[PDB]
RNA sequence: UUGAGCCUUGAUGUGUAGGAUAGGUGGGAGGCUUUGAAGUGUGGACGCCAGUCUGCAUGGAGCCGACCUUGAAAUACCACC
RNA sequence: GCUUGAGUCUCGUAGAGGGGGGUAGAAUUCCAGGUGUAGCGGUGAAAUGCGUAGAGAUCUGGAGGAAUACCGGUGGCGAAGGCGGCCCCCUGGACGAAGACUGACGCUCAGGUGCGAAAGCGUGGGGAGCAAACAGGAUUAGAUACCCUGGUAGUCCACGCCGUAAACGAUGUCGACUUGGAGGUUGUGCCCUUGAGGCGUGGCUUCCGGAGCUAACGCGUUAAGUCGACCGCCUGGGGAGUACGGCCGCAAGGUUAAAACUCAAAUGAAUUGACGGGGGCCCGCACAAGCGGUGGAGCAUGUGGUUUAAUUCGAUGCAACGCG
RNA sequence: CGCGGGGUGGAGCAGCCUGGUAGCUCGUCUGGCUCAUAACCAGAAGAUCGUCGGUUCAAAUCCGGCCCCCGCAACCA
């Protein structure tokens, strides 16, 4: 419980789930709470109104942590990744730094082949 | 339709008391067109709703009818293979007669001998948040508040009033 | 799915309405659930047509075939039947 | 990408630059290798781009409104 | 038997809006008259963030 | 670092009823306190979110028991656990 | 003999031109460790799959392989195939300015020789990611498929082979001549570089259009216009780029290349319709919002069938079936 | 042949590591959805907690006896 002051946010907000992993300065994680887990199963995943629940179910129990401050890296292309921080802004906490982590390869291994 | 939205006419309003919702609420359970029949059976459950109830008719019925009235109504939709509904909110027109609507179901349903007195008796459930339409007001804000996740494009609902 | 068979001036033999009967059956069970299906028969002096109308869930659809002994024209409407089918059974899964 | 300032701030500028730089080359990298058809997609881009350039030129004279 | 809904002003919206979400980033399909091409190119530009929050 | 066992201690034990986070059994109107009182500068535990323990006062000399509700009367006090 | 064609030399100029070597960053995967716990992943929906043996996420470290975001430009170089991080070494070609030099040394080329994407084959390594075959889950009437979860050859390197591609500009090479415009890129000359300025000049290249040509589509100074030199190829469609024989190849197969038979067509371009599970716009009891029905029942009436001596004849998708 | 553990919806099991009211997925039943089946979603009943006893106010929970399992053994007449 460790009585922590600042976090760094880490929302994971890939095309069919956003999970949202509330962790420290140091990179060691405190608290998560995903889509999928929120209830909302399969299609319903996919939407922002998941990763809206994700975000206030992660922003409570990390209340144990008592967080005032946290910074919001945001990795993923998904139809989360703003409701998700808007869920942040009035769950009660003071945005220090908003990040993109998304990861750009300068292009390295090859994609899947993936639709037809 | 495509076109118009259309020319549209007003009722007359109730005899026995002043109001036009309740001239709507006979026009509801006005079967087979007679609607003679349908105004004797409102009097005599508003009557035995105010005896039943003891305050007065018009605040009784309209008491009974607010906790029946709707917020959210769910449409169904289908994008691809999913079939999903998708909640839209009432608009106050359509909001009271959906109400008056199950009651009325919900008097045709439930058998005692009348008429008059399985509406009487549904009203009173009404204000009793107990009966019938009630469990059907909840079934639609159960279905809609779970399926609350979609609000989206165009097909439903613009701007604002 | 009930097959009714009529005939304009075709008399319709025990024969012949048993295979057309095992014909459509064949069609039904292959591609989609079938409610009713009319067959009608006619010949005029040369044409042996054939003409015949499935009611399936979507709606009506129909064909129609000439032929040169009857046989040969039932043959053409089944097949032209089910290609109509597989368009419209699809036409209502397109997922 | 990265938004740290006074108090009104967060959203607007993020939302810009973190949308189209992140939403143009994820989008177009989640997959698809295709080795052949950028050449394809940009040689028809850049055709529609000089026939729009010269089909609004020539289309500048009139259109009796 | 009745009139026209919405006199092709907030109609010209609705088309933009459904013709922005469902691709077409021409913005090349509209009206010509000013009033009816000003919101659909509004509601084409509507449309463009309908399709940044969604798939 | 860490179990496990053993002592010495110290907290904890809101069903219902209700003045109340009363564990059981037995004894039981005597100790508390100016070895500087109820409130709280204070700081936590527990927390079955309502009440109990202890840290330091700037105050300073006060509290319950039998007598109201309970299958039950009070960590009022003590013993065995 | 001559210098205009061709070639050489002195300066530069740009360039993913080639071969070899080295190195950098991001990302993917795995492994070890930390925090943490109930899901992750995936789809049009799902399940197979992975996870309480601690997954997914997050952080630190390490390993290995492959490709080089942005720059990136209907930009550049190359005979074509093709060639994109950055640096070094070795090396080919093109271009232009000013001169000098040789003096027709030129063009094309059957046979021949060389180069030749990808797949594949042989030997030896290497193997991240992807991914035929294959397994499983779906979907479907079936689904040896598309979709999902995995996954071996191969993709990579070194050395040989194969020698084909919608190897395409579906346009052989070389040369001459013949109205314009807008651009790109790359040199260079003069003048007020006095200001990203103005006027010319070469090369390569993109589009639009002129006459002319073409069956039309379209081509149009980079021609499919007007001509010249040389070469390759065609002679109805199918059989057939197949068989037999030769040559090459480890094989797969490549090249050369028939005939019997059979048909009166096959084809190219354009037109008018019709059609599309193409697009845009508008509308309809088309859907949505509702009210009442049919289908269950008895009876009436019509039809099919069956019957009969006859059950008169016709009407049969919508648009026949209380119809004449 | 004596030790342990289990007896709770149809089934799998939580509850009972401190006595106060029976709980979750499926199967089974509606309803919405779908062209219908499906998938999704929202509700509902589903048990005198294996049977007799007793231990205190009150026992699925604590303790005896019986039955049924599952293991450990003892298994050298």
């Amino acid at each position: 419980r460790k009585q922590v002051s600042d976090g760094v946010a880490h929302i994971h907000a890939s095309f069919n789930n956003t999970i949202v992993t509330i962790t420290d300065r140091q990179g060691n994680a405190l608290g998560w709470a995903t889509a999928g887990g929120s209830g909302f199963r399969g299609s319903r995943k996919s939407t922002p109104f998941a990763a809206q629940v994700a975000a206030e179910r992660c922003a409570d129990a990390v209340k144990e942590y008592g967080i005032k401050n946290l910074e919001v890296m945001v990795k993923g292309p998904g139809p989360g990744r703003e409701s998700t921080i808007r869920a942040l802004n009035a769950a009660g906490f003071r945005i220090t730094n908003i990040t993109d982590v998304t990861p750009i390869p300068h292009n390295g291994c090859r994609p899947p082949k993936k639709r037809r | 339709p495509r076109r118009r939205v259309i020319g549209q006419r007003k009722i007359l309003p109730d005899p026995k008391f002043g109001s036009e919702l309740l001239a709507k609420f006979v026009n509801i359970l006005m079967v087979d067109g007679k609607k003679s029949t349908a105004e004797s059976i409102v009097y005599s459950a508003l009557e035995t709703l105010a005896q039943r109830s003891g305050k007065s008719e018009l605040e009784a019925f309209e008491v009974a009818l607010e906790n029946v009235r709707p917020t959210v109504e769910v449409k169904s939709r289908r994008v691809g293979g999913s079939t999903y509904q998708v909640p839209v909110e009432v608009r106050p027109v359509r909001r009271n007669a959906l109400a008056m609507r199950w009651i009325v179901e919900a008097a045709r349903k439930r058998g005692d001998k009348s008429m008059a007195l399985r509406l009487a008796n549904e009203l009173s459930d009404a204000a009793e948040n107990k009966g019938t339409a009630v469990k059907k007001r909840e079934d639609v804000h159960r279905m809609a508040e779970a399926n609350k996740a979609f609000a989206h494009y165009a097909w439903l609902s613009l701007r604002s009033a | 799915m009930q097959l009714n068979i009529t005939g304009n001036n075709v008399e319709i033999t025990e024969a012949l309405r048993e295979f057309v009967t095992a014909k459509f059956a064949k069609l039904e069970q292959y591609f989609d659930r079938i409610n009713q299906v009319y067959v009608v028969l006619k010949v005029e002096k040369v044409t042996h047509t054939s003409d015949a109308t499935l009611h399936v869930d979507g709606g009506e659809l129909h064909a129609s075939a000439e032929g040169q002994d009857m046989y040969a024209a039932i043959d053409g409407l089944i097949d032209k039947l089910a290609r109509q089918l597989t368009k419209h059974k699809d036409k209502l899964k397109q997922h | 990408i990265k938004v740290r300032e006074n108090e009104p701030f967060d959203v607007a500028l993020r939302r810009f630059k973190r949308s189209c730089e992140k939403a143009g080359v994820l989008a177009e990298v989640r997959r698809r290798e295709f080795y052949e058809k950028p050449t394809t997609e940009r040689k028809r881009a850049k055709a529609s781009a000089v026939k729009r350039h010269a089909k609004k030129l020539a289309r500048e004279n009139a259109r009796r409104t | 038997m009745k009139r026209q809904k919405r006199d092709r002003l907030e109609r010209a919206h609705q088309r933009g809006y459904q013709a922005g979400i469902a691709g077409r980033s021409k913005e090349m399909c509209p009206y010509q008259t000013l009033n009816q091409r000003s919101q659909w190119l509004g509601g084409w530009r509507e449309a463009m963030a309908d399709r940044v929050v969604m798939a």
